[PDB]
């Protein structure tokens, strides 16, 4: 099955660091852009960051700029998010999503496959 | 870049190209305001202004008549690619041609030289006014041509006019020569200022914007223009710029030369026919069989997805033990041993059989080596040149990691089928055993 | 900020319509709109892409459109399975990917 | 005179932010646009000339582009000393109108 | 180092005469135009005019033509800007600036501005 | 237009096009009078007039050096069409190049700008004089260049001169860059007024005249020019305009895409190779395999009869009986299923096999249908677009009538031949049973 | 010229062509001095000079962004030919781009407009300066643009400027449109004074010099240009002219048409696939399979050795008794009797089978003969035209000696193989017996 | 004229170098240089062509170069078989084919 599996989410003290990992399986992972999306508990989804299919481009939300660093290993078929200076407001479920676009009208990507997400808690 | 010499089939695969693939079109509708010209007449005699004016008015009256009308995979793909492009553009022009659309486009360009507009058919075209000639005709030439008798002593007027109309006349020349659909976007259809502005307006990710602004020569080359018509004294035309909705995916190019071998002094050859560009698109391997389809800048290959043929994900097994893959890898085979050099990006394949004398040499040293007969792979580091009898090929002095994937060639290891021995573009297991 | 009403509701078999009001930097900038369904305790599921295209395996009663700076998802034939959050999504010229504030449907 | 509309009138950003500023002439000014930084209480300082070219000793994070009528300036990763007011200036024809000046804080 | 030190800060009643000065140094004075630029307090910069010290040719902004005058003492590398009657509106910081080239008209070295204030 | 989907071979035939077939050439011989220029020399210094004069005199001196040199059916046909055109044109220029006939042409153009002349080889050429430059050089420029001074203050004449000679200089570039035979008739070889005259002078029926006067961009496209040389200070060249001696006969175009079936899980495919334009000419079916030559405007398809291969009148049985006919209908066959869209005029053939996911949709609705695997025919009324995985093809929104000619596809109903299974361009019964 | 009709295979061989074959490249490096332009600015208002100046400076600033990137035999050969050419040229440009080499080149052109230079990589490029614009900008225009005022009353200045920059703007157009590598040497890259001067400097025998000076349109047509870059305010580019290191060797061209016979009413057709140009090079037969490769001027055929494939010296046995040589003469065979004319240089092959009515006629006499069924050879002395149904082909009126090499056609003397009967591009003994 | 030293000599195993000093009409005109060996009482044998390329069947110890208006043949590993005349050759823009004055090697 086409599956994404996040891991590495846990409890972190504010100012701590964490590294989320999203193993990808069942698809030609090197073909697809990959994304991290998060959801503060009971809040809406927030996009966090994206990486191009060969890592040549990386994008971050204003909350993520400088604090996070997305990376991918196309040989390990694994997607990573380093996180630093975690604020209490960064407490959320983080999903990785496969991202896909049709260029016909515009390039807006959409998130066809999602992982079940890893809970990150940032608290004392 | 990487280049694996696939010894068993006398073919390289060159890898680590990144991809840019056109997946849609973005429309800019230009309104070139030709001006008040058909209210001006020169009636005194021959004059400079009259000649430029007559050309301008005759060109406009000409342009009103011009209108648009609205397996060997290579010939297929480049058939579909052109047909798809024109049909996608025509389908948009057929919206813009509606007078209820032209008048909306024109109205939003009343106050500004650039407008974003949504057509009733939903396409969110950009619209642009080109207006320099109207401003000249209205503010200068109408005042100077006076009560006819335009043979005024002011020659700055006449020389000035021959500058402003020059763009307009070039747009007429290009649409009229091409019968309303130009093959490429000249500087006269869209100047560099307008192309950069149009790119910066596209609804696309910033990576594409930066990439397109760097490679704007490619954007100009992939796009094309369609004449909408002449409305009042504005010519209206549209330029379809590409949208590169797939970028940064892997691509590779497969090159091959005849892998011949001699059995009882009879040659048996095969040639891989699956040559050309391949890319991964959205988790599908896509093959671009026609040589017009794809063009390289650096690592980026700029293909068009309308030209791509999807090929099974197993088809990469033709690059690793084609001798035993179950996929029908397409080869030609036959008796006649062509001797030739195939220039790869990081080196050359040198097919060299009974007959021609093949050697490799350096400008500093002369002949380095006499090549063995049989297919050889010459990295661009081994030599500066390859020769095939008196013919000399200069090699590409480009850095990258060459590799050899070793194996006894297929034609050296399977017996050819006795009949037909010569077969064109067939699954490999029809040639051998 | 792409915006949606905080909740909508209806009886089974009603039509309910969820708006996704964007702006001249996103939906009005020409970017398309996508919709996701999130059932409680699951990752979101894509309902719609490119304004109105529907994936395989999504019921034909979900239908959507984009017009101007806005989009909407009409859940015709509202059903107990639709007791979920619905998020639109687009892309923003400045912010890049922007999800809407998300609308809960209540049957 | 060329009017030099310049937008946005103010900005705020984090260190590391790829802030961008726009200047838009009332006519074609070819590529004859310069960008200046004025730090508070200082005389202005030129950063870009000819729409695109870094003045000598300007940090290579500064950049610009465009031609004709629309021009842009970007600080590819803002730094704490880049706080100040930025002005465009055409020189396509006399008088050399400066833009409105956009304060970045 | 090219440096354009200026007069200082000056206070006047309206209708007084005044001249600002800019002692350029560190380059051959005649080969570059001297611009004058005005900044109303916290407002935008206004280009007032320029002089070519090789021959004291001057351009003015139409707003300032005939109100200000630009001059040089070529003998002491010193440009001047001068008013007949100071209006009380004409309180600002004035920077002279060297125009960097006859072709590429940016202003490369700016003087430390001179405050002028004019009130009664 | 009418379009039948031939279900049993995954090929459309589109009908109701009307032939317009070139069958001969009409010669217009132009005497472009460059004038007295070789008697004018500017010798005072650099001047505007001197520069335009030197360009004129140099171009004329360059032009004197220029003179002309004198089954896979597509490669055959387009070669013959090219060779026949040039040989037909050159055979007339070899008449006109005789001084005994240039002097006649020149003499009949003494007091008229247009003359009808019969060469000694019997061809009734039209002859035309262009004089505008000679008139200027004789009445204006010769009078102003006093005693080799020409740094003269009358800048009108320098600017004016650069207008008059522009046609001449453009003609010199076009002949020199093509070594005496242009591929098409530029506006500089023959202006719109001269083409309209030349068409109106052709010995042809008024139906052709009206049709040619409307489609004059096509007449300009099918014709070509030959340089006859320079005689005194006239350049002489000729334009071979087409004569469309067959019009209004039926034409049709066949499109096909791979018809595949998974007999025993492995595929077998065929592709029809007899694709492209057909017309009835004079009671014979003529096939035009060149993609270069046949070209539609509306219902009229313009083709060159020199590019046509006659095919037996029974060959239309491949559009009814292909499974059962005894005519050798050409196909390719083999294992590998290409999935592709072939855009017909009124719709799309959509080959969609194991692998890609094909769907059709409308801008108004999105996905209308997921297509069944196998060849499908999508009228432009069923959908606005077809997709093949991520690739989207816009369909031609062209009104017409679409038909389905039903039948179980051949590749589903006949068993493949076991060896060789892959065969290129073979009569159908060599692929099956 | 000589032409043997080979009756045995319905193919002509035309002999007595002499050869010219490109075997290397000569580099001319042009320093076009654009001059001080980026120190001039019009700033008063709209003016003639400002418009030309802005175009010149805008074009120059654009050009700084332009850069280059620093078996069916025909597709193979023309693939290699272009790849070899660009790689040979790029390898030299990549030496000249080094600042040590540009500054040497520029320095030796200080007080001479022509210099011979040896690069550090040993190539002895010629170097040329173009200064006409620099001289104008420095002496005239710099003095006219006083203090950024430039709407001066001297219109001779503005019109003069639009002449001098014309070359520069054309060079920019050509390199930018072609992304830094032009396909041919325009008059703007290399004027005809410079081509003759460059040819006269080639390190070559006087025979080639005289031959090249006569055929200089071909020298221009085979060469190509590469943009080195803009350095200071000089654009530097280079032009690779051909070196014709093989001349005067024998060449011949083989033409063929379908040979068929109605065995029991079934047409066992055969067609030779080895058509096209052959030459002897340095004691090797070389075949030039791609139609772009070779072009005639009288007896001289101008081929490119990089396009040639070596073929065994026995291969001429296919022109003597193809029936019975053991060399694998490549043919196609099959059921369908295409009827066609193949125009040879000294006549026409006329394949005329069941169906079409073929006749030959002269303009003096009309129909001379009705041709028999089967392939016929019509010398250009027998008739002026051949017709196939309503289609008429004019024959090439050319003096030469035709011959017939008699023999019963293969199609009529060997039996076709029962299966596969249709075979493409196979050795003859796979079709017959 | 193309000039060579009248003779050179060395012990076996020495390197000896034969110069071929041409002029701006030949070697300096871009024409390449060729070298021929002539053993006594034989026709010449081509040693080198196109400055430095070596035929099949010429010992690898013969090596040559061209530079400026000059060329040289380095006979490394000088041996009894090298007791021969060596002629350079080029082509002259005026005289066409020019052989050098020819250098005898003496072992
Ligand atoms: C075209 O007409 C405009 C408008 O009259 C001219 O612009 C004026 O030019 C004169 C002389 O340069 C100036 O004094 C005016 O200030 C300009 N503006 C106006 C509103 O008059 C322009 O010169 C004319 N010619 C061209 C080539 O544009
Ligand atoms: C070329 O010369 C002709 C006459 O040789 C000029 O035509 C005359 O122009 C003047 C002024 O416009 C008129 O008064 C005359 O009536 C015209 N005709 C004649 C016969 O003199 C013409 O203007 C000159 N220039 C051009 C460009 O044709
Ligand atoms: C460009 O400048 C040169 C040099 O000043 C001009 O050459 C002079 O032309 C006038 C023509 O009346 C002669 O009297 C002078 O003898 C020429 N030489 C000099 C040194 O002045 C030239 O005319 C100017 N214009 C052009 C188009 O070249
Ligand atoms: C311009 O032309 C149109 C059509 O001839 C006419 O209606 C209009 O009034 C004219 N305007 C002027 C200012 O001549
Ligand atoms: C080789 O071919 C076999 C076919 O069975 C396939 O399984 C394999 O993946 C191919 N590649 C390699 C490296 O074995
Ligand atoms: C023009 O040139 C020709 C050729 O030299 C000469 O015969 C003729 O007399 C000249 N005519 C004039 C008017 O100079
Ligand atoms: C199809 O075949 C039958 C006989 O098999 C023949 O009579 C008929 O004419 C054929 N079809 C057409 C369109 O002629
Ligand atoms: C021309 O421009 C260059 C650009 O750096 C400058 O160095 C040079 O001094 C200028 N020369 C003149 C005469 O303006
Ligand atoms: C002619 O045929 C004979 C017999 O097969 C063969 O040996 C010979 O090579 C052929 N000769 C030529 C000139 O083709």
């Amino acid at each position: 099955e086409v599956q994404l599996v996040e891991s590495g989410g846990g409890l972190v003290k504010p100012g701590g660091s964490l590294r989320l990992s999203c193993a990808a399986s069942g698809f030609t992972f090197s073909s697809y852009s990959m994304n991290w999306v998060r959801q503060a508990p009971g809040k809406g989804l927030e996009w966090v960051s994206s990486i191009s299919a060969s890592s040549s481009y990386s994008d971050y939300a204003d909350s993520a700029k400088g604090r996070f660093t997305i990376s991918r290993d196309n040989a390990k078929t694994s997607l990573f998010l380093q996180m630093n200076s975690l604020r209490a407001e960064d407490t959320a479920i983080y999903f990785c999503a496969r991202a896909r676009a049709t260029g016909y009208s515009s390039i807006t990507p959409y998130f066809d496959i999602w992982g079940q997400g890893t809970l990150v808690t940032v608290s004392s | 870049l990487k280049e694996s010499y696939l010894e068993e089939s006398c073919s390289t695969i060159t890898e680590g190209y990144l991809s840019v693939l056109r997946t849609g079109w973005y429309t800019n509708v230009f309104t070139l305001e030709v001006g008040d010209v058909e209210n001006l007449t020169c009636a005194d005699g021959p004059s400079l202004i009259k000649t430029e004016l007559d050309l301008t008015k005759s060109a406009l009256r000409e342009l009103r008549t011009v209108s648009a009308d609205q397996f060997v995979l290579g010939a297929i793909a480049c058939g579909v690619a052109t047909a798809a492009a024109v049909t996608a553009g025509v389908a948009i022009a057929k919206c813009i041609r509606l007078e209820s659309e032209v008048t909306a486009i024109k109205n939003c360009l009343k106050k500004t030289n650039e407008c974003v507009s949504t057509l009733g058919c939903g396409v969110r075209v950009l619209a642009t006014a080109v207006r320099e000639l109207k401003d000249f005709v209205s503010k200068n030439l109408t005042r100077a041509i006076n009560k006819n008798k335009c043979d005024i002593p002011d020659l700055k007027m006449a020389v000035s006019f021959s500058q402003f109309n020059r763009r307009f006349l070039n747009v007429v020349r290009q649409f009229s020569d091409n019968a309303g659909i130009t093959p490429a976007i000249s500087k006269d259809l869209m100047t560099d200022a307008e192309l950069a502005r149009a790119i910066s307006n596209m609804p696309t990710s910033a990576g594409q914007i930066k990439l397109m602004l760097e490679n704007r020569a490619m954007v100009r080359r992939k796009g094309f223009g369609i004449l909408i018509g002449v409305y009042g004294s504005s010519v209206i035309y549209m330029v379809q710029l590409p949208i590169f909705g797939v970028i940064d995916t892997p691509c590779w190019i497969v090159k091959a030369a005849p892998s011949c071998s001699e059995k009882k002094g009879n040659y048996a050859c095969l040639l891989r026919e699956d040559q050309g560009w391949y890319c991964q698109n959205a988790g599908s391997t896509v093959y671009y069989p026609c040589e017009k389809d794809c063009e390289t800048r650096g690592d980026h290959v700029f293909c068009d997805t309308a030209a791509g043929i999807n090929v099974a994900e197993q088809s990469k097994e033709c690059n690793i033990n084609i001798s035993t893959t179950n996929y029908p890898c397409k080869v030609s085979c036959g008796r006649h041993p062509i001797s030739m050099v195939a220039l790869s990006p990081l080196g050359a394949l040198v097919a060299c059989y009974k007959g021609v004398s093949c050697s490799i040499g350096s400008n500093r040293v002369g002949i380095i080596k006499q090549l063995n007969k049989g297919c050889s792979y010459i990295t661009n580091q081994d030599a500066d040149t390859v020769t095939i009898d008196n013919t000399v090929y200069q090699l590409s002095k480009v850095e990258g990691e060459q590799h050899v994937i070793k194996g006894r060639p297929v034609s050296s290891s399977f017996d050819p089928v006795k009949f037909p021995q010569d077969q064109f573009n067939v699954a490999l297991d029809q040639c051998f055993e | 900020v792409v915006t949606q009403p905080p909740s909508v509701s209806g009886a089974p078999g009603q039509r309910v319509t969820i708006s996704c009001t964007g702006s001249s930097s996103n939906i009005g900038a020409g970017y398309d709109v996508h919709w996701y369904q999130q059932l409680p305790g699951t990752a979101p599921k894509l309902l719609i892409y490119d304004n109105n295209n529907r994936p395989s395996g999504v019921p034909d009663r979900f239908s959507a459109s984009k017009s101007g700076t806005s989009a909407s998802l009409a859940i015709t034939g509202l059903q107990a399975e639709d007791e979920a959050d619905y998020y639109c999504q687009s892309y923003d010229r400045s912010l890049s990917g922007v999800f809407g504030t998300g609308t809960k449907v209540t049957v | 005179d060329i009017q030099m509309t310049q937008s946005p009138s103010s900005l705020s950003a984090s260190v590391g932010d790829r802030v961008t500023i726009t200047c838009q002439a009332s006519q074609g000014i070819n590529y004859y646009l310069n960008w200046y930084q004025q730090k508070p209480g200082k005389a202005p300082k030129v950063l870009i000339y000819d729409a695109s070219d870094l003045e000598t000793g300007v940090p290579s994070r500064f950049s610009g582009g465009g031609s004709g009528t629309h021009f842009t300036f970007t600080i590819s990763s803002l730094q704490t000393e880049d706080i100040g007011t930025y002005y465009c200036q055409q020189y396509d024809n006399l008088p050399f109108t400066f833009g409105q000046g956009t304060r970045l804080e | 180092e090219v440096q354009l030190v200026q007069s200082g800060a000056e206070v006047k009643k309206p209708g007084e005469s005044l001249r600002i000065s800019c002692k350029s140094s560190g380059y051959t004075f005649t080969t570059y135009w001297i611009t004058w630029v005005r900044q109303m307090p916290g407002k935008g910069l206004e280009w007032m005019g320029r002089i070519d010290p090789s021959d004291s040719y001057t351009d003015y902004s139409p707003s300032f033509k005939g109100h200000v005058t630009i001059s040089v003492d070529k003998s002491i590398n010193t440009a001047y800007l001068q008013w007949g009657s100071l209006k009380s509106s004409d309180t600002a910081i004035f920077y002279c600036a060297r125009q960097a080239s006859s072709g590429k008209i940016y202003f490369d070295y700016w003087g430390q501005g001179t405050l002028v204030t004019v009130s009664s």
